[PDB]
Protein backbone atom coordinates (compact mmCIF):
# COMPACT_ATOMS: atom_id res chain seq x y z
CA UNK A 1 0.00 0.00 0.00
CA UNK A 2 3.07 2.60 -0.99
CA UNK A 3 2.36 5.09 -3.32
CA UNK A 4 5.45 5.54 -5.90
CA UNK A 5 6.10 7.93 -8.66
CA UNK A 6 7.53 7.31 -11.73
CA UNK A 7 8.45 9.75 -14.72
CA UNK A 8 9.31 8.07 -17.86
CA UNK A 9 11.05 10.56 -20.22
CA UNK A 10 9.82 13.91 -18.64
CA UNK A 11 11.84 16.43 -17.07
CA UNK A 12 8.29 16.81 -14.80
CA UNK A 13 8.38 15.90 -10.95
CA UNK A 14 5.63 16.48 -8.24
CA UNK A 15 5.95 20.17 -7.22
CA UNK A 16 7.52 20.19 -3.66
CA UNK A 17 4.24 22.54 -2.66
CA UNK A 18 2.09 19.64 -3.36
CA UNK A 19 1.53 17.22 0.57
CA UNK A 20 0.00 13.54 0.56
CA UNK A 21 -2.77 13.59 3.38
CA UNK A 22 -4.72 10.55 4.57
CA UNK A 23 -8.05 12.11 5.67
CA UNK A 24 -9.73 15.37 3.95
CA UNK A 25 -9.72 18.42 5.93
CA UNK A 26 -12.52 20.89 7.21
CA UNK A 27 -12.19 24.28 5.71
CA UNK A 28 -13.33 26.92 8.59
CA UNK A 29 -16.45 27.52 6.74
CA UNK A 30 -18.02 24.71 7.48
CA UNK A 31 -20.99 22.40 9.12
CA UNK A 32 -20.17 19.77 12.11
CA UNK A 33 -23.18 18.65 13.25
CA UNK A 34 -23.10 17.89 17.32
CA UNK A 35 -21.97 15.04 18.89
CA UNK A 36 -25.51 15.60 20.26
CA UNK A 37 -27.32 13.37 17.54
CA UNK A 38 -25.11 11.36 16.38
CA UNK A 39 -26.16 7.34 15.92
CA UNK A 40 -24.35 4.41 15.00
CA UNK A 41 -25.70 0.69 15.13
CA UNK A 42 -25.95 -1.00 18.20
CA UNK A 43 -26.19 -4.56 16.45
CA UNK A 44 -23.85 -6.82 18.18
CA UNK A 45 -21.26 -9.63 18.20
CA UNK A 46 -19.16 -9.71 15.53
CA UNK A 47 -21.06 -7.82 13.32
CA UNK A 48 -24.43 -8.50 11.44
CA UNK A 49 -24.43 -5.14 9.73
CA UNK A 50 -25.52 -6.72 6.34
CA UNK A 51 -28.96 -7.15 7.25
CA UNK A 52 -31.77 -4.93 7.15
CA UNK A 53 -32.07 -4.97 10.80
CA UNK A 54 -29.29 -2.70 11.21
CA UNK A 55 -30.34 1.31 11.36
CA UNK A 56 -27.43 2.14 9.55
CA UNK A 57 -29.43 1.05 5.96
CA UNK A 58 -32.50 2.68 6.58
CA UNK A 59 -32.70 5.11 4.29
CA UNK A 60 -30.91 2.34 1.61
CA UNK A 61 -34.96 1.30 0.11
CA UNK A 62 -34.78 -2.49 -0.64
CA UNK A 63 -42.08 -15.99 7.85
CA UNK A 64 -42.87 -12.50 7.33
CA UNK A 65 -39.38 -10.36 7.42
CA UNK A 66 -37.62 -11.17 4.10
CA UNK A 67 -34.19 -11.28 6.50
CA UNK A 68 -32.24 -10.65 3.42
CA UNK A 69 -28.50 -9.42 3.03
CA UNK A 70 -28.41 -5.62 1.93
CA UNK A 71 -25.42 -3.61 2.89
CA UNK A 72 -24.08 -2.74 -0.57
CA UNK A 73 -21.10 -5.65 -0.74
CA UNK A 74 -20.83 -9.42 -1.58
CA UNK A 75 -20.71 -11.39 1.43
CA UNK A 76 -19.16 -14.43 0.58
CA UNK A 77 -17.85 -15.18 -3.27
CA UNK A 78 -14.62 -14.81 -4.83
CA UNK A 79 -16.05 -11.54 -4.90
CA UNK A 80 -16.95 -10.95 -0.91
CA UNK A 81 -16.09 -7.29 -0.10
CA UNK A 82 -16.57 -6.05 -3.48
CA UNK A 83 -19.47 -3.76 -4.61
CA UNK A 84 -22.65 -5.31 -5.35
CA UNK A 85 -23.17 -5.44 -8.80
CA UNK A 86 -26.67 -3.87 -7.78
CA UNK A 87 -25.16 -0.82 -6.47
CA UNK A 88 -22.36 -0.43 -9.12
CA UNK A 89 -25.51 0.00 -12.07
CA UNK A 90 -27.51 1.56 -9.94
CA UNK A 91 -25.55 4.21 -8.23
CA UNK A 92 -27.06 4.56 -4.86
CA UNK A 93 -25.46 6.22 -2.45
CA UNK A 94 -23.72 3.36 0.09
CA UNK A 95 -24.29 3.64 3.51
CA UNK A 96 -21.14 2.52 5.54
CA UNK A 97 -20.82 1.97 9.62
CA UNK A 98 -18.53 3.95 11.04
CA UNK A 99 -17.20 5.13 14.92
CA UNK A 100 -20.76 5.42 16.03
CA UNK A 101 -21.65 1.42 15.94
CA UNK A 102 -21.26 -1.87 17.85
CA UNK A 103 -19.23 -2.99 15.38
CA UNK A 104 -15.48 -3.03 14.48
CA UNK A 105 -12.93 -2.98 11.94
CA UNK A 106 -13.97 -5.98 10.04
CA UNK A 107 -17.55 -4.98 9.58
CA UNK A 108 -19.00 -5.52 6.41
CA UNK A 109 -19.92 -2.88 5.57
CA UNK A 110 -16.64 -0.55 6.53
CA UNK A 111 -15.04 -0.95 3.18
CA UNK A 112 -14.47 2.31 1.98
CA UNK A 113 -14.13 2.92 5.50
CA UNK A 114 -10.92 1.23 5.87
CA UNK A 115 -9.25 3.38 3.44
CA UNK A 116 -7.40 1.83 0.36
CA UNK A 117 -6.01 -1.86 0.06
CA UNK A 118 -4.38 -1.99 -3.44
CA UNK A 119 -0.64 -0.40 -3.82
CA UNK A 120 -0.92 2.47 -6.55
CA UNK A 121 1.66 3.89 -8.67
CA UNK A 122 1.40 7.38 -9.72
CA UNK A 123 3.34 7.35 -13.41
CA UNK A 124 3.94 10.00 -16.49
CA UNK A 125 1.94 9.50 -19.39
CA UNK A 126 2.76 12.37 -22.18
CA UNK A 127 -0.31 13.40 -23.58
CA UNK A 128 -2.23 14.02 -20.58
CA UNK A 129 0.68 14.67 -18.03
CA UNK A 130 0.31 12.37 -14.74
CA UNK A 131 -1.93 9.35 -14.41
CA UNK A 132 -2.45 6.91 -12.18
CA UNK A 133 -2.06 2.68 -12.69
CA UNK A 134 -2.09 0.10 -10.34
CA UNK A 135 0.64 -3.06 -9.60
CA UNK A 136 -1.44 -5.29 -9.17
CA UNK A 137 -5.14 -6.63 -11.07
CA UNK A 138 -8.40 -5.15 -9.41
CA UNK A 139 -11.68 -7.33 -10.06
CA UNK A 140 -14.60 -4.45 -10.98
CA UNK A 141 -16.65 -3.62 -8.19
CA UNK A 142 -13.41 -3.22 -5.90
CA UNK A 143 -12.45 0.13 -4.30
CA UNK A 144 -9.33 1.79 -5.28
CA UNK A 145 -9.27 4.86 -2.82
CA UNK A 146 -11.12 7.79 -2.20
CA UNK A 147 -10.73 11.19 -3.52
CA UNK A 148 -9.57 13.76 -0.77
CA UNK A 149 -8.58 17.02 -0.67
CA UNK A 150 -9.93 20.49 1.68
CA UNK A 151 -13.62 20.55 2.20
CA UNK A 152 -14.93 23.73 1.04
CA UNK A 153 -18.01 25.83 0.73
CA UNK A 154 -19.56 26.68 -3.00
CA UNK A 155 -18.83 30.91 -2.38
CA UNK A 156 -14.88 30.30 -1.20
CA UNK A 157 -14.98 28.14 -4.16
CA UNK A 158 -15.93 30.60 -6.75
CA UNK A 159 -13.49 32.30 -5.17
CA UNK A 160 -10.96 30.28 -6.72
CA UNK A 161 -12.59 28.46 -9.67
CA UNK A 162 -12.72 32.35 -11.17
CA UNK A 163 -9.23 33.77 -9.40
CA UNK A 164 -7.66 30.71 -10.79
CA UNK A 165 -9.59 30.10 -14.27
CA UNK A 166 -8.99 33.55 -14.85
CA UNK A 167 -5.56 34.67 -15.29
CA UNK A 168 -3.46 31.54 -14.23
CA UNK A 169 -3.56 27.57 -14.06
CA UNK A 170 -6.63 25.72 -15.59
CA UNK A 171 -6.05 22.12 -13.98
CA UNK A 172 -9.32 21.74 -11.77
CA UNK A 173 -9.06 19.54 -9.07
CA UNK A 174 -12.57 20.52 -6.88
CA UNK A 175 -15.34 17.92 -6.92
CA UNK A 176 -18.01 18.74 -5.57
CA UNK A 177 -20.26 16.48 -2.58
CA UNK A 178 -23.56 16.64 -4.23
CA UNK A 179 -25.57 13.23 -4.35
CA UNK A 180 -27.82 15.40 -2.13
CA UNK A 181 -29.05 18.07 -3.74
CA UNK A 182 -31.80 20.67 -3.40
CA UNK A 183 -34.66 19.60 -1.35
CA UNK A 184 -34.79 20.67 2.04
CA UNK A 185 -35.03 24.55 0.17
CA UNK A 186 -35.22 26.70 3.82
CA UNK A 187 -33.37 28.03 6.43
CA UNK A 188 -32.75 25.12 9.52
CA UNK A 189 -30.43 26.01 12.34
CA UNK A 190 -28.92 29.10 11.22
CA UNK A 191 -28.14 29.61 7.44
CA UNK A 192 -30.77 29.52 4.70
CA UNK A 193 -23.42 22.74 -2.07
CA UNK A 194 -19.89 22.69 -0.92
CA UNK A 195 -16.80 21.31 -2.46
CA UNK A 196 -13.42 18.91 -2.10
CA UNK A 197 -10.03 20.42 -3.85
CA UNK A 198 -7.10 18.81 -3.92
CA UNK A 199 -4.80 21.19 -5.65
CA UNK A 200 -2.38 21.59 -2.42
CA UNK A 201 -3.57 18.62 -0.67
CA UNK A 202 -4.52 15.27 -1.52
CA UNK A 203 -4.43 11.33 -2.41
CA UNK A 204 -3.37 9.41 -4.86
CA UNK A 205 -6.26 9.46 -6.78
CA UNK A 206 -5.67 13.14 -7.38
CA UNK A 207 -3.92 12.17 -10.62
CA UNK A 208 -6.58 9.59 -12.17
CA UNK A 209 -7.00 11.49 -15.46
CA UNK A 210 -10.62 11.82 -17.18
CA UNK A 211 -11.90 8.82 -19.92
CA UNK A 212 -15.19 9.00 -21.80
CA UNK A 213 -14.95 4.74 -20.83
CA UNK A 214 -14.22 5.13 -17.70
CA UNK A 215 -13.12 1.91 -16.17
CA UNK A 216 -14.06 3.60 -12.57
CA UNK A 217 -16.55 5.25 -11.20
CA UNK A 218 -17.10 7.46 -7.65
CA UNK A 219 -19.84 6.75 -5.27
CA UNK A 220 -21.07 8.72 -2.29
CA UNK A 221 -20.25 6.72 1.16
CA UNK A 222 -22.41 7.90 3.98
CA UNK A 223 -21.80 7.33 7.59
CA UNK A 224 -22.81 9.27 10.75
CA UNK A 225 -26.03 10.25 8.69
CA UNK A 226 -25.71 13.80 9.65
CA UNK A 227 -22.11 13.76 8.27
CA UNK A 228 -23.94 13.68 5.02
CA UNK A 229 -23.76 16.91 2.95
CA UNK A 230 -19.86 16.48 3.15
CA UNK A 231 -19.78 12.75 2.52
CA UNK A 232 -16.59 10.70 1.71
CA UNK A 233 -15.85 10.56 -2.35
CA UNK A 234 -14.85 6.47 -3.10
CA UNK A 235 -13.52 5.31 -5.89
CA UNK A 236 -14.88 1.94 -7.35
CA UNK A 237 -13.42 0.05 -9.90
CA UNK A 238 -16.90 -0.31 -12.63
CA UNK A 239 -15.10 -3.14 -14.21
CA UNK A 240 -11.98 -5.52 -14.00
CA UNK A 241 -8.81 -3.91 -14.33
CA UNK A 242 -5.56 -5.31 -15.99
CA UNK A 243 -2.13 -4.65 -13.99
CA UNK A 244 -0.83 -1.04 -15.86
CA UNK A 245 -3.46 0.08 -17.11
CA UNK A 246 -4.30 3.93 -16.20
CA UNK A 247 -6.94 4.49 -13.73
CA UNK A 248 -9.79 6.84 -15.54
CA UNK A 249 -13.65 8.06 -14.41
CA UNK A 250 -16.22 10.58 -16.16
CA UNK A 251 -15.23 13.76 -14.55
CA UNK A 252 -18.91 14.07 -14.48
CA UNK A 253 -19.97 10.84 -15.50
CA UNK A 254 -10.30 15.76 -23.89
CA UNK A 255 -7.50 13.29 -24.92
CA UNK A 256 -9.03 10.19 -23.95
CA UNK A 257 -8.40 6.96 -26.60
CA UNK A 258 -12.24 6.46 -25.71
CA UNK A 259 -14.76 6.29 -28.94
CA UNK A 260 -17.57 7.41 -26.76
CA UNK A 261 -15.41 10.83 -25.91
CA UNK A 262 -18.32 13.56 -25.40
CA UNK A 263 -16.22 16.20 -26.90
CA UNK A 264 -14.29 17.69 -23.89
CA UNK A 265 -14.54 17.56 -20.00
CA UNK A 266 -16.81 19.05 -17.25
CA UNK B 1 -14.51 24.03 -13.47
CA UNK B 2 -15.24 21.12 -11.04
CA UNK B 3 -15.90 17.18 -10.41
CA UNK B 4 -19.33 16.64 -9.78
CA UNK B 5 -21.72 13.40 -8.80
CA UNK B 6 -25.03 13.65 -10.26
CA UNK B 7 -27.55 11.03 -12.69
N1 LIG C 1 -9.51 13.65 -20.16
C1 LIG C 1 -8.80 14.76 -19.94
N2 LIG C 1 -8.68 15.65 -20.95
C2 LIG C 1 -7.97 16.76 -20.73
N3 LIG C 1 -7.33 17.15 -19.64
C3 LIG C 1 -7.47 16.25 -18.66
C4 LIG C 1 -8.16 15.06 -18.73
N4 LIG C 1 -8.09 14.37 -17.52
C5 LIG C 1 -7.36 15.15 -16.76
N5 LIG C 1 -6.96 16.31 -17.38
C6 LIG C 1 -6.16 17.40 -16.81
O1 LIG C 1 -6.12 17.22 -15.40
C7 LIG C 1 -6.84 18.29 -14.74
C8 LIG C 1 -7.65 17.72 -13.59
S1 LIG C 1 -6.83 16.74 -12.35
C9 LIG C 1 -5.75 15.61 -13.28
C10 LIG C 1 -4.34 15.45 -12.74
C11 LIG C 1 -3.26 15.81 -13.76
N6 LIG C 1 -3.14 14.71 -14.70
C12 LIG C 1 -1.96 16.16 -13.03
O2 LIG C 1 -0.82 15.83 -13.58
O3 LIG C 1 -1.99 16.87 -11.93
C13 LIG C 1 -7.68 18.93 -15.83
O4 LIG C 1 -7.99 20.29 -15.54
C14 LIG C 1 -6.77 18.79 -17.05
O5 LIG C 1 -5.74 19.76 -17.08
ZN1 LIG D 1 -21.34 -2.29 11.21
ZN1 LIG E 1 -24.92 -2.65 12.24
ZN1 LIG F 1 -23.34 0.90 11.91
ZN1 LIG G 1 -13.15 11.91 -23.86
Amino acid sequence: LPISIVNREDDAFLNPNFRFIDHSIIGKNVPVADQSFRVGCSCASDEECMYSTCQCLDEMAPDPYTRKKRFAYYSQGAKKGLLRDRVLQSQEPIYECHQGCACSKDCPNRVVERGRTVPLQIFRTKDRGWGVKCPVNIKRGQFVDRYLGEIITSEEADRRRAESTIARRKDVYLFALDKFSDPDSLDPLLAGPLEVDGEYMSGPTRFINHSCDPNMAIFARVGDHADKHIHDLALFAIKDIPKGTELTFDYVNCLCGTAKCRGYLW
Amino acid sequence: ARKSTGG
